[PDB]
């Protein structure tokens, strides 16, 4: 049985997520046509729970739309059909900032809050290819989650008071390993 | 008033108290109240189809101890 190597700010245990070290590069390769057109792209990190640790085994690129500044799913029923019939857990997500720096935006935090409420270990990977930087983030728990849950500020992109998020602990929360990765691109063009 | 279940894709099952007359939007509001997820991020699926906001549980013949499935939208910026 795998053991706990990371904790939330409130002292809650976080099970390890094993991340294929090729995932970041593969994601950039798969979404390169969009990056070239200055369009963001997102993906879902899917996997399994085995003996008290999570394993990311699939990178899923869902049906979606985008601009230079945003990306979003458009057919979650299609995504559900895949995860349900393959019995894969949602463990986090990934997206590109084609021109921007590596950080979690207002949209990113509002989105990630819900994933992290549903799975305390849920992670958000952000790729900033024009900067050759990347990051793996989560909200501060409980304080960051509380702030985002309570937030009703207008504007697609608005700031938040103080620190709401952090880089995840590595390798304690996320450990990058040499492991199998399947790509599943559900897009129709 | 009856119990229904909402199973996530993360190994979590949410238990809700509802009535057959509750609309899907009412259900999403209950999920927000209890779990903190905004309704506009929620997609609910039952017996293979995504449930429309305006319709009721009884419309989809959702009865007691039925399980709905929650898939979140993804929005990035
Ligand atoms: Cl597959
Ligand atoms: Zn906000
Ligand atoms: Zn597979
Ligand atoms: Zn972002």
């Amino acid at each position: 049985t795998f053991k706990i190597h990371a904790y939330t700010e409130g002292g809650k245990p976080l099970r390890t997520i094993y991340l294929p070290k090729l995932l970041k590069k593969v994601f950039l390769d798969v979404v390169k046509p969009n990056t070239k057109k200055n369009l963001e792209t997102c993906g879902i990190l899917c996997g399994k729970l085995r003996q008290n640790a999570f394993f990311i085994t699939h990178l899923v690129i869902p049906l979606q739309e985008a601009t230079s500044d945003t990306c979003g799913t458009t057919d979650e029923a299609s995504l559900f059909e895949f995860q349900d019939k393959h019995n894969l857990l949602t463990l986090g997500w990934i997206h590109t900032h084609p021109t921007q720096t590596c950080f979690m935006s207002s949209v990113d935090l509002h989105t990630h809050c819900s994933y992290q409420l549903m799975l305390p270990e849920a992670i958000a990977i952000v790729m900033a290819p024009s900067k050759n930087t990347s990051g793996i983030f989560r909200l501060l728990d409980p304080e960051g989650l509380q702030t985002i849950v309570k937030c009703r500020k207008p504007g697609l992109f608005h700031p938040h008071e103080g620190k709401v998020y952090t880089m995840v602990a590595q390798p304690g929360h996320v450990r990058e390993i040499n492991s199998k990765l399947q790509v599943v691109d559900l897009r129709v063009k | 008033s009856m119990q229904i279940f909402v199973k996530t894709l993360t190994g979590k099952t949410i238990t809700l108290e509802v009535e057959p007359s509750d609309t899907i939007e009412n259900v999403k509001a209950k999920i927000q109240d209890k779990e903190g997820i905004p309704p506009d991020q929620q997609r609910l699926i039952f017996a293979g189809k995504q449930l429309e906001d305006g319709r009721t549980l009884s419309d989809y013949n959702i009865q007691k101890e039925s399980t709905l499935h929650l898939v979140l939208r993804l929005r990035g910026g």
